[PDB]
């Protein structure tokens, strides 16, 4: 059985196929997760800033540094889970092109199948992790909006 | 002879490269395992069951070279 | 600086050389960077060790390790004193002649090691000993990184007197004396010469009109380094 | 009483009382294992040492132990129960009286024997357990020439002192 | 540097015409002396070897010389000190390496100082001692295996002078039957072919 | 004695990216071989064309038509196996620069996660696999240019005859 050289490539391409859509479901998975957890920590920060703005003018100054002091440390949760996903969405950028271009190279051997498979891991992913971007968008901006009411209702009074 | 030699010892060093994938697959199955995160669990078997075929065709072309 | 007043008497007692006997799991010591031939064997005996130090391999909260240490030979100990080692959270040192337990006692148990240099200055009364046993824990929460432990230097009397050998083969004082005093000699023509030709070299300076200005200019040549090796010796 | 299955019984201080009074207890994941969990944190700890002093193991692997700390948890010393440890009968049956005890020249084992002829033997050093308990046949060659030298054969045996001797 | 050979120096010097050959070469000298108060290690037996060499046994001053040496006991201390070199004890009745060809060197160069009525001209009291030292069983455990060609003249100056043929004997294999051997062996070739036939041609002569 | 758990997201990338840094370079070397393997049997096919075109020339007014035909047939049909080969391999080419494209990102991706000693083997490997790819590339092109020296010396021979 002398395999020529195309059932080789026909075969080893599969290998990258599935290794960097591994590799794109890693990636997709857990930056669905640090997207969700993001999202959560905005929408606990949302939660506070909503209940610092109705308790504005019934607290005591060191209730009010209490809180405030709440907040900055939530905001420096904030900053590290940014950090966190700007770094995972990076590694996930680079697994989407990771897994388009492996897709690419079982296209140019002939092994068709594998590539399409990755191709609709591709869009699988992409559209999965969109729409927690959209999720996580949508909390950042009911943020925005708690926190103009906070500073609305504290100009205010 | 030298150019299948050269794939002999390829094969020989890949699939200990990819027993090694199965170590830390055994072992990401224990770690993930303990925490209850449904949706870990699916694409890691898929992970397993990929990596399960790139060992059986490493193995198969392994053994056709021999063959050859 | 104050407290560099810690040790003092230091001429009466001559440094010791060191010998690694003995050390633990995940640990090591490094070294941190015919009368004539009697006369030169005993002034390499009275010489300070370079500085040396022990690394250790795994650290944790509470890593326990032990060393032993030899003199080759059963020696007065008079003043100890080990570098301040900030990452450490204690120590113990016991010592003994033959066994450890035939004749070894606990000495110090030290756990102000992180934060001050441990000083134990003029034993009195003098032990003898030629073993060293040596137990360290480290800090809880340490942070497993590589660092240096330098063991210090140590001092005391490797020729025993009479009455410091009642406490717990010794060749005569007289011919020991002798050759010591001979070694004097050599040492002071010795001194006597580098000294001159220091002295030669110092003259070999051309001198310009005075000013110091460019004497402290000179700060900022191998003149420099010749001078310095020539007071060195 | 974990220790049992030590394998390491001739160490000097990895001897199965003094790790076992630092409330510890051998829970080997294999036979032959020295792995051991404590009673009170559960912290775990492998390939033991001749030297592992038990307090101080215990110490730098869990100073947060309440044992470690002194304070005061749910250890049971056995001085207590030695000190409330309800009397064992001689016998099982625990109706028949008895008729002598002692000890002699080795006191660490306590005997108690009948009148039927039965007699417990306790290792009353250690924790209170059933040591030896034996009846004396009365039809012994040694006694039969005894009492043929005296003088269908009937012999009754009654014990009405207990001693035991050793070296 | 070892100090046996330093502490051989000193009494090396005290033989008359020592210091003339020994101011050949300044700075080395000056440097030995300077070791001596308080490459180099060859030199307090290379001073020896070229003494030795250019003082013949067919004049006065080299027979003297040689009855200084034995008189002295300097070829005692260059045996001994071959025998710490080599691990080689006496027939009781890479420092080292060179140090042990250099040693070599000055034994050929005191027999025969050409090869660097002589039958007569060594005494047999060095005949007498050389058949206790340890020279024999050293250079028989060497041959089993620049220091050939050193011990390939020390075997020509060996057998140069009559008076010192004897101890080529052995106390039983020939050392010419051995030197064939090994020369066939390893086949330098040249020089190692006529030292071997010479040799030869000595022990049949003894024989 | 010694000592004998929700995992955060940078293990789980240092983890995934092991998957691939090295089942790329799996490939990598994998096209390596087949790549390899193509420009060893078009080697032989060519150096068999030179070896056919040499005893063809060095025997030239030496046979008939008959014979002639059959070399010339012969020399057509190895003009068309290399041709063949070559258009393969040329596609093996084509692959292994993806490959190589792939095991870089894909070291790129490993120094994103932290695992920088996946990358560097990875980038060791990509090296070693293009110098074996070049050594064969040039053997490859000397067997070209012997093809070409001797289908040249065959025209100026038989332009000659
Ligand atoms: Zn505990």
């Amino acid at each position: 059985h002398s395999l020529s050289s195309e059932a080789l490539m026909r075969r080893a391409v599969s290998l990258v196929t599935d290794s960097t859509s591994t590799f794109l479901s890693q990636t997709t998975y857990a930056l669905i997760e640090a997207i969700t957890e993001y999202t959560k920590a905005v929408y606990t920060l949302t939660s506070l800033y909503r209940q610092y703005t109705s308790l504005l003018g019934k607290m005591n100054s060191e209730e009010e540094d209490e809180v405030w002091q709440v907040i900055i440390g939530a905001r420096a949760e904030m900053t590290s889970k940014h950090q966190e996903y700007l770094k995972l969405e990076t590694t996930w950028m680079t697994a989407v092109g990771l897994s388009e271009m492996a897709a690419e190279a079982a296209y140019q051997t002939g092994a068709d199948q594998a590539s399409i498979t990755a191709r609709n891991h591709i869009q699988l992913v992409k559209l999965q992790v969109e729409e927690v971007h959209q999720l996580s968008r949508k909390a950042e901006t009911k943020l925005a909006e708690a926190q103009i009411e906070e500073l609305r209702q504290k100009t205010q009074e | 002879s030298r150019k299948i030699r050269k794939q002999l010892v390829h094969h020989k060093q890949q699939l200990n490269l990819l027993k090694a994938k199965q170590k830390a697959l055994v072992e990401q199955m224990e770690k993930e395992k303990i925490q209850s995160n449904k949706g870990s669990s699916y694409k890691l078997l898929v992970e397993q069951a990929k990596l399960k075929q790139a060992t059986s065709k490493h193995f198969k072309d392994l053994i056709r070279l021999r063959r050859t | 600086e104050g407290s560099f007043t810690s040790l003092t008497g230091l001429l009466e007692v001559e440094p010791l050389h060191f010998t690694c006997v003995s050390t633990s799991d995940g640990t090591r010591i490094e070294r941190d960077d015919g009368l004539a031939l009697a006369i030169s064997h005993a002034s390499h005996f009275l010489q300070p060790p370079p500085h040396q130090s022990i690394i250790i391999e795994r650290m944790h909260s509470g890593a326990r390790r032990f060393v032993t240490l030899d003199f080759g030979r059963p020696i007065l100990l008079t003043d100890v004193l080990i570098p301040t080692c900030g990452d450490l959270a204690s120590l113990s040192i016991d010592i003994w002649t033959l066994g450890e337990e035939v004749d070894g006692r606990r000495l110090v148990v030290a756990t102000d090691i992180s934060t001050h240099s441990l000083i134990l200055h003029d034993l009195i009364p003098p032990p003898v000993c030629r073993f060293m046993k040596i137990t360290v824990i480290g800090r809880y929460g340490s942070t497993n990184a590589r660092a240096k432990i330098p063991l210090g230097f140590y001092y005391g009397h490797t020729y025993i007197l009479p009455w410091e050998s009642e406490l717990k083969n010794q060749p005569e004082i007289d011919q020991h004396l002798a050759m010591m005093v001979a070694l004097q000699e050599d040492i002071q023509c010795r001194y006597n010469l580098a000294c001159h030709r220091l002295e030669t070299l110092l003259q070999s300076i051309d001198l310009p009109p005075l000013n110091s200005a460019n004497n402290a200019q000179y700060f900022l040549v191998e003149e420099d380094s010749r001078v310095f090796s020539a007071y060195q010796d | 009483e974990t220790f049992t299955s030590w394998p390491h019984v001739g160490y000097r201080w990895a001897q199965p009382d003094p790790m076992a009074q630092a409330g510890f207890y051998h829970q080997p994941a294999s036979s032959g294992d020295d792995r051991a969990m404590c009673f009170t944190c559960s912290v775990c700890l492998v390939c033991w040492e001749p030297t592992d002093e038990p307090w101080s193991e215990h110490e730098r692997h869990s100073p947060n132990c309440p044992f470690v700390k002194g304070e005061h948890t749910q250890n049971v010393p056995l001085s207590v129960t030695l000190a409330t440890s309800p009397a064992q009968f001689p016998c099982t049956d625990g109706t028949d009286r008895i008729s002598c005890f002692g000890s002699g020249s080795c006191p660490h084992f306590l005997a108690a024997a009948t009148k039927r002829g039965k007699i417990c033997i306790w290792d009353v050093s250690k924790l209170m357990k059933v040591h030896l308990k034996f009846e004396i046949n009365a039809y012994d060659p040694a006694i039969v020439q005894q009492l043929i030298l005296s003088g269908a054969m009937e012999v009754s045996l009654d014990i009405t002192a207990l001693s035991i001797l050793q070296q | 540097i070892p100090a046996h050979s330093l502490a051989a120096f000193g009494l090396f010097l005290r033989l008359p015409g020592y210091a003339e050959v020994l101011l050949k070469e300044r700075k080395h000298a000056q440097c030995l002396l300077r070791l001596v108060l308080g490459v180099l290690p060859t030199l307090p037996f290379h001073v020896l070897r070229s003494l030795f060499s250019t003082t013949p046994l067919t004049t006065d001053d080299g027979v003297l010389l040689r009855r200084m040496a034995l008189e002295i006991g300097a070829l005692h201390l260059i045996l001994v000190c071959l025998s710490a070199l080599s691990h080689h004890s006496p027939r009781v009745p890479r420092l080292e390496e060179e140090h042990v060809t250099c040693l070599l060197q000055v034994l050929a160069s005191y027999i025969n100082p050409v090869s660097s009525q002589n039958s007569n001209a060594l005494p047999s009291v060095l005949l007498e001692l050389l058949s206790q030292s340890c020279l024999i069983p050293a250079m028989s455990s060497y041959l089993r295996n620049p220091l050939y060609r050193a011990l390939l003249e020390l075997l020509r100056a060996i057998a140069s002078c009559a008076a010192m043929v004897p101890l080529l004997l052995p106390l039983q294999t020939s050392v010419g039957t051995l030197l064939a051997k090994m020369k066939t062996c390893v086949d330098l070739v040249p020089d190692i072919q006529k030292t071997a036939e010479i040799v030869y041609a000595a022990t049949t002569s003894l024989r």
